[PDB]
Formats: C-alpha cells, structure tokens, sequence
C-alpha cells in the first residue's frame, strides 16, 4: 500500500461514437424541380 | 599576455569580420581562462568578482562559436555551445541574460537539423521548452520549430520559402541554407520514387524546388533515375517461419510438463 | 561504504552465497514437494 | 558544479597538454554524476590513455576505469585502475576502492587457481601481473598490521 | 489520550525490532504497512514522539539531539517518567556498543524514527524545516553511517521522502542556490544508488532510479535520462509493483519524447496494468491515462471513444478527448482551435510538447479517410475535403503520405487523380503468423507463472 | 571466523545444489515407473 505522494490529484478550480446528430437534411430543393 | 587584452583583440577582430583571428587568438586565451578558473561557472562561490567575469567568459566564448560557424567549423560551434551549456541553462539571472542567446539556440538547433537526428533535435526541444518560458514566441527559436514542423508536415513549399526568406533575417544561417536545401530536395526525392509514375521532367524542375534544368537532370542522374525523352521512369532475419514457431510451441509445451 | 582489504571481500561473498542459498531452497522445497506427491 | 559533462567533454578532444589536464581534474572529481555522458565517449578518453605523449595517461586511465567501474564491467576496471599505478589510491574511504580491490583479488585468486592447476608446485616468482601481485601482496600484509591472522590466512589459502 | 498512542507506537517499533533479532527481510513489511495506517488517522499526533524519544533515546545519542531541535524547539516538558526503563524494555530496543560500553538506540530503530520526523514534518506542511532536516540530519549522519543489508525498505521511503520534500520546496518557492542545491541533491542520490546496487539490495536501487530519473523530467533534460536507463537494469525482484509502475511510466515517458512509439505505448500499458486501483493511486493512473491516450493517438491508432467516459479520471481526458475528436475528423482547424485553447492544461500536465506533435497524423488520418473513400478523386476536391491550398502543397502531403506507410495508392499528373489501389488481402501473407505467434507467447508465459505460482500450495498441502 | 562462515555457507550450497539435481532426476524416473506400475497393474 503506497499513498503515491509523489503523483497528486489534480485539482479543479452500450456507447461507441454517434456523438454528431444529422438534423433535418430534409433537401426539398430536389424535389422543387 | 593576460586576459583583458585578449578580450579586446577577439572583439576588435570580431568586429573586423577577421574570423580566423578570432579562431587564432581563442587557444591563447583557454589557458589563463583555466588560470583564473574561469571555464567551468563554479556554483559554490557567489561571490560578485568572480561573477564579473562570468559574462566575459560569456562574451568570449560567443564570439568562439560565431567564428566557428562563419568558418565552416560545425564541430567548433558544437564545442563551444557545450562549453556555454551551464551559463545559459541555469537560475542564476545575471549569467543567463544574453542578446545572442537565441541567435546561438536556433544556429545549435538547425545543426541539428543539418545532422538529420531528429531525436536529438526533439530530445534538445524538450529541453529548451522546459528552460525557456514563452519558446514558440521567440522568432529566431521559431525558425529551426517551424522548419521542422513544417517538414514533418510535407509543406515543403512553405519550407523552402522560409529558407529562402531567412536571407538576412538573422544573417548566419546562410551557411546552413545550402545542407538544409540538400536535406529537403533528397527527401522530396524519396517521397517522389514512390508516388509518381511516368513524371515528365519540366514538371520535376519546379517540383524538385530547383531552377536550371541541368542541376535536374544532374540530381536525377545522382539517383540513378533513367531520363528516356525527359520522361522519368523510378520503375525499382527474425526467425524461420513455421519450423521455428512450431518447435518453440513444443519445446515451451514439453520442458514444463 | 568504507573499510578495504580481505574483510569486505569475504562480506561480498558471504552475501552472494545467502542469495544462492535463499533463491535455491526455495526452487528445492518446490521439487521436493512435488517429488513427495507423485 | 555542472548538470551535463559536455562542457568538460569539449575540451578532450583539444590539443594543449594543460587544458586536458584540467579537464581530467575536473571530470575526476565530478564523474560520480555524470558517468552516463563520460561513457558517452570512452573511446575518446581510451585513446587519450593509448598515447604515449600524453602528461597525464595516468589520470584518462584512472578516470577511463571509474567509468568502466560504473558501468558494471568490473574486470575491465580492474585492468584500467592497476594501469593507473599510484594514481589510484588504496587507502581512501571510497566504494570504487573497496569494489576494485575486491574485484582485483577475485582475479588473483582465480588465475592463481590456474597456475597451481598447472604448474602445481608453485605459483612461481614471476607468471603472474606483477601489478596484481603486488595489490594482493599489500592488501595481505595490511590485513596482517590490523591483527587479522586467521583471515590473512585464509585468503593466502 | 497521549498513553495509548504511545503504547500503540511502542507495539509498532516492538515490531520492527524482531528483526535485530529476525535478521530477516520480514518484519519491516508490516512495520510500513501499519507506518501507513498510523499516518491515515494521524494517531502519531504531536507531544508523543517527543515523549517516546525522551524515554527511548538515552542522552548519550547524538541523534535525540537533533532529533529534539527539529520536532520541536519549544516544548520542554522533558517528562523524567520512564528515565530508569533501560533494562525494563527489550534488548531488542538497545545495543550495548562495545566501543564505549553504552547501551545505544537501535540502527534501525533510530532509522524508523527519523523516518517518523520525516513523516510528522511533512504532514504538517513544515516544508522549509523539513527540507533543513533533509539536508542536515538524515544525509550526513543517517544515510552515510549504517552500512547494513538489513534497513533496505526504510532507507527507500526515507529516499523518497526526501526528494519529495526537496522538490517540492524547490518548486513552490523561488531561490537562486537550488541550481546548487539539487545538483548536489542529484549526486549524493546517485552515489547512494551505486553503493545499493554493488550491496544487492533491491528496493533501494529501484527507488533512487526512479527518483534520479523523476529529477531529470521535471529538470527537463531527456537524452541524459534516455542514456542513464539504457546503461542500468531495473531489478525485477521483492520490488514492490508500484515502483514498477512508477519506473515503467517514467521509461514510457523517456521513450516518448524520442519517437519510439511503439516502445513507449508498450511500457505504458505495462504502467497501467503494474499499478493499484485503489482511490489513493487515483492522480497516478490519471497522469498515465493522459500520456496513454497521447501515445496512441501519435501511433496512428484512434482510441475507442469510450474509454474517455472512466471514472473519476474522466474528468481531466475532456482536452484530449476534443483532441481525438478533432484526429478523427482530421479538420485541422478544430485541432488548432482546441490546442490554443486548451494549451495550458496541456503545458500543465507536461504534455504540451507530445500533443503539437499530433499535427501531422491530423494530415495523415486525413488523408486516410479520403483515400480510403475514393477510388480515384480529383486533386481539386482532395484539397477542398482537406481545407488546404493549392494543387503543389497537397501532392506533396499525398507524395510524403504514400511512402510512410499509409495510403498505398498512387498518383498521376495528367490530371489530378489519385488512383489508389486495392488493399491486399491480409489472410494471405504472413502478418496474422507474428500475430498468433505474439498471442501464444503472451498465453504460454501466463500459463507457465501461473504453474509456478500454483504450485507452492502443493507443499503447503 | 568469517571464513569458517564462508566456507560452511558454500559447503551448504553445494549439497543443496546435489539436492536439486537428485530431485529432478528422481521426478523423471518417478514419471517413468509411474507409467510403468500402470501398466503392470
């Protein structure tokens, strides 16, 4: 058992990527034509 | 004679531009240096006389390696950076304060370059990062940082724009321009043996950073690259395999048991 | 440390054989507990 | 003091006899810190050693052994340190003496072994290094001013 | 309330002092073990050390002298008590020192009390007192005098302790003598680690290489550390595995800075699985996950984006998490935009220099991804999807690319294009060979320790 | 003294050497005449 003194903590003053969302793409601009 | 006019006649000949005085006159000096025990900035003693001397030490030895440098002595500079090593890398305020000190970091660093070892080179940042604050703001250590990163990176043609534009800037590293030039058109010759097939030589020219066709076709022939219509053509232990794995898996399967 | 001359000599070796000894009962305890089962 | 023995390192490669002199002064009693860049470039101080012009091979042998010693080729800093003759003291409150001398006498007891497995009926007055000889032979007769009778003996066995 | 934590103190060094009698490494495991719990409660406290050394030091050792000055200059309430308990306590607890015939502390009694004014004075913030002791007592009249094989584990902490408060104090205050001060600091270390390492001792090897080598990062020197290892063999025995973890994070570290990745992610890993999860190792795995996450990004391989979602150490990865964002995207203006606003954090954990290092495997995954999604593409649209310059600056990144590794494609001036090649079939030559060869080794020598190590009970049947 | 020391920790060593190479000769014969009285039985 060792307290690693020498190492302080820092101190502070079922998932796998998909972290971006698509939106509404929708592109009716196709379907204007 | 003693040390002070040595220091007068290695600045007056500094001044002169008389490098191989300089280089003459520095031998005599090292030995009253030692005398006076001058060499080594002995920590122990704070005293104020002895620290007097300290930056005519300084002095002595930047005009040593600038000599070095202007005469085509790289290894001279590298020995007299050494020397100079403890008085620029230390605490001590009034040894570690030179206008030159950057001057000599980026000549040290684009040495290092011109050797291609890239571990010193980075090993030697690490160290400079760690002993100077603000390192990347300083343009003349910029230079040799950017040189390599932009390197590192491929843009070449912001590479060879720096070398080419580091003309005057600091006026010491056009000794440097024609190995460091070297080094990147024999990289960008090995990036392009691979890459390019059936490449037309007008377009090598300016690919190649040259400027005469004729160095071209030199450089090419140099790689042995066959020139056919100016259209270059690059064309170009562990252990056995099965018999040793297998008798290893049975001897380390049989010998425990 | 200090001291030279024929003591340290025999400490050294002294020590160098108790580390012999100490990895090598071991290694023997283990044979003979097996030596014993089978 | 220094942090790196470059500084020191530069001026072995130079060509006046004082300023390797003092370099091998100052790297003497510095190379406890710094033997990792010294080791660097031994050859360099082994050649300095080689050369018979040299003022000071004594030292560069000296100095080239407590590199070696510090590297942990033992029998090599032997070889060196007994080259340095009265250089390398004998007497000093020091574990590179202590280790070398027991290092040394490792190599006596051995090659002594040899000489009365050959040539039984004595080790004979001259075969061996008269330098190593000479160590042992100091080192016994010192145990024997301390008193030491039954060791002295054992090791002459 | 002062009795029973002297009794308790009393038991743990009764403890230690079986080993006088012992001669066995044994006995001073559990002496720290129970060392640490002591400090956990504080039960060592303050007033009680002076009472235990007063009625335990007898007035002819040098060492209560200074020992008195540095716990306390004050406090006089010199107890007479158990002035007479002499004989009363163990022999153990003495030596009759047939030099002077004085009965005397024991060696490693007193070492374990100077151990103790080591831990008191540190936990109680008294730096600058502490690092007087350091460089007056414990080093020139503790360290230099017992030459004995026995203390080996306290003389380790004692190190540690050491160079702990010594750099501590360096770095929090400013002085101009420190330069001074830790060169003599760093050659009476590596002194000492030579004479340990020609003892065969172990413990005190590993510790003081471990320090030596904590000094030269936190000095900044890197290629004198890399050529201090590289000429040293790091002990692999009764080396307790949190100063494997410490050597092999520091070795990562030196490996690192020199471009031996795969060297450097190895030992790392190594670090990671050598070290105790427990809450009070939490800074440690912390600081190493960070240079972890950083030598597998520089690697080429992406780290799984999971793996930043840990425990407690999760909050600190958020910088190097946007950072292997921004690799994966390889957009580099959203790397330049998180290393100039995270630079520093980055500088703060010392791995600024590692992560500037990132931009050109931004350029490199870059360019995977659009070569990995275009069998040929224009050289226009490489640029446009690679947010670049003209045509020269993007073939030479693709010419530099193709011949590193990556990318095996190929390039043609006439126009533009970048016809890259299939992917050779990797069931097909000789790759998954080393792969299996490297996985039956792992298995084999993890089958084989674990023979070894079953097989003790064998007797113990 | 010492040396009674040193040469009676040697003399130890080099029996408990003797034991060790007894050990493993005897494990393989003890495999050997195992098999052996399996199958005689």
């Amino acid at each position: 058992d060792d307290e690693f003194e020498d190492f302080p903590i820092d101190t502070w003053a079922e998932n796998w990527d998909d972290v971006e969302v698509d939106d509404d793409f929708t592109n009716e601009l196709k379907a204007e034509l | 004679p003693s040390l002070a006019e040595l220091t007068k006649s290695l600045s007056i000949a500094f001044e002169n531009g008389d490098y191989a005085a300089c280089e003459k006159l520095l031998p005599p000096i090292k030995i009253e240096l030692i005398k006076n025990n001058l060499l080594i900035p002995d920590l122990s003693i704070q005293n104020d006389i002895y620290l007097n001397d300290l930056m005519i030490t300084k002095r002595i030895l930047e005009v040593g390696a600038l000599a070095s440098i202007q005469t085509f002595n790289f290894d001279s500079f590298e020995n007299y950076f050494n020397q100079l090593k403890p008085y620029y890398f230390s605490n001590n305020h009034k040894l570690s304060e030179s206008d030159k000190k950057s001057k000599l970091i980026s000549l040290y660093l684009l040495n290092l370059l011109s050797q291609n070892n890239t571990t010193k080179f980075h090993s030697e940042l690490q160290y400079l990062d760690k002993h100077i604050k603000n390192l990347e703001d300083d343009s003349l250590l910029s230079y040799p940082i950017k040189l390599d990163r932009w390197l590192m990176e491929g843009s070449y043609q912001k590479a060879w724009d720096l070398l080419q534009s580091g003309s005057q800037n600091i006026s010491e590293f056009d000794s440097f321009t024609d190995i460091l030039k070297s080094a990147i058109r024999d990289e960008i010759a090995k990036n392009t043996e691979l890459s390019y097939d059936f490449l037309p030589l007008s377009n090598i020219k300016a690919l190649l950073f040259f400027n005469n066709e004729k160095e071209t076709e030199k450089f090419a022939l140099e790689r042995n690259w066959p020139i056919v219509n100016s259209k270059v053509y690059f064309n170009n232990d562990q252990k056995t395999n099965i018999i040793e794995k297998a008798m290893d898996y049975a001897i380390s399967i049989e010998n425990i048991v | 440390t200090h001291e030279s001359g024929i003591k340290p000599y025999f400490e050294q070796k002294i020590q160098e054989t108790e580390l012999k000894i100490r990895s090598k009962t071991e290694n023997v305890r283990r044979l003979e507990a097996q030596r014993n089962a089978l | 003091s220094l942090t790196t023995a470059a500084p020191l390192l530069a001026l072995l490669r130079e060509n006046q006899d004082s300023v390797k002199t003092y370099a091998l002064e100052s790297i003497n009693n510095v190379v406890d810190q710094l033997w990792s860049e010294i080791s660097n470039e031994l050859p360099d101080i082994e050649a300095l050693y080689d050369d018979d012009t040299f003022s000071d091979r004594e030292m560069a042998a000296l100095i080239a052994s407590k590199v070696y010693y510090n590297l942990g080729e033992y029998e090599s800093a032997v070889k060196y340190a007994l080259a340095a003759k009265d250089r390398f003291d004998i007497d000093e409150k020091s574990q590179f003496v202590e280790t070398i001398v027991s290092k040394s006498i490792e190599m006596y007891v051995q090659e002594a072994s040899k000489q009365y497995t050959k040539d039984e009926q004595f080790y004979t007055k001259d075969i061996i290094d008269p330098k190593l000889t000479s160590i042992f032979e100091r080192m016994i007769e010192k145990c024997l001013k301390a008193s030491e009778l039954k060791l002295a003996l054992g090791i002459a066995l | 309330a002062e009795e029973d934590q002297v009794q308790e103190l009393l038991k743990v060094l009764n403890e230690i002092s079986k080993t006088t009698l012992t001669l066995d490494p044994r006995y001073i495991w559990r002496s720290l073990k129970d060392l640490s719990s002591l400090r956990n409660q504080e039960l060592l406290n303050a007033e009680t050390l002076c009472f235990t050394v007063n009625v335990l030091y007898p007035d002819s050792s040098s060492f209560k002298k200074n020992l008195l000055k540095f716990i306390t200059s004050n406090h006089k309430s010199s107890v007479p008590g158990s002035a007479e308990l002499r004989n009363s306590y163990p022999a153990s607890f003495y030596s009759v020192n047939t030099e002077k015939k004085t009965i005397e502390v024991t060696a490693e009694i007193n070492c374990f009390m100077h151990l103790l004014v080591q831990l008191f004075l540190w936990d109680s913030k008294e730096l600058e007192q502490l690092v007087e002791f350091n460089r007056k007592v414990v080093i020139p009249n503790l360290l230099c005098y017992y030459n004995l094989r026995s203390l080996n584990l306290i003389n380790a902490k004692l190190w540690f302790y050491i160079y702990l408060s010594h750099e501590t104090l360096a770095r929090s205050s400013e002085e101009i003598n420190s330069d001074n001060q830790n060169i003599i600091l760093r050659s009476t270390m590596m002194k000492f680690l030579k004479i340990a390492s020609l003892k065969h001792d172990n413990e005190t090897k590993a510790m003081l290489i471990n320090l030596i080598l904590r000094d030269f990062l936190n000095n900044g020197e890197v290629d004198s550390a890399s050529d201090f290892i590289s000429k040293l063999e790091y002990p692999h025995t009764d080396v307790s595995s949190s100063l494997e973890a410490r050597y092999f994070f520091y070795l990562s570290k030196i490996n690192a800075i020199q471009l031996d990745y795969s060297t450097a992610n190895e030992y790392i890993i190594a670090a990671i699985r050598k070290a105790p999860h427990n809450s009070k190792s939490l800074g440690f795995l912390q600081q190493s996950n960070k240079l972890h996450c950083c030598i597998q990004l520089l690697m080429g391989d992406i780290p799984e984006l999971s793996f930043f979602h840990q425990s407690n150490m999760q909050k600190s990865l958020l910088p190097y998490y946007h950072l292997t964002k921004a690799v994966k995207l390889g957009d580099l203006k959203k790397f330049t935009s998180t290393i100039t606003k995270y630079k520093q954090l980055l500088l703060k954990d010392d791995t600024y220099q590692l992560c500037v290092r990132l931009r050109s495997n931004v350029i490199k995954t870059g360019i995977r991804i659009i070569s990995l999604t275009y069998k040929k593409i224009s050289l226009r649209d490489i640029c446009l999807k690679l947010n670049l310059d003209s045509e020269q600056t993007v073939e030479y990144m693709v010419s530099r690319a193709i011949r590193d590794g990556v990318i095996e494609a190929k390039i043609n001036h006439e126009d533009g294009f970048i016809e890259t090649t299939e992917l050779l079939n990797i069931y097909d030559s000789e790759d998954p060979q080393q792969v299996f060869d490297e996985r039956i080794k792992f298995a084999n020598q993890l089958h084989d320790e674990y023979l070894v190590s079953m097989r003790y009970p064998e007797d113990k049947k | 003294d010492i040396y009674f020391k040193l040469k009676k920790l040697e003399k130890e060593y080099e029996l408990l050497t003797l034991q060790e190479d007894y050990i493993k000769d005897e494990q393989r014969h003890l495999k050997r005449e195992l098999k052996r009285a399996q199958e005689e039985v």
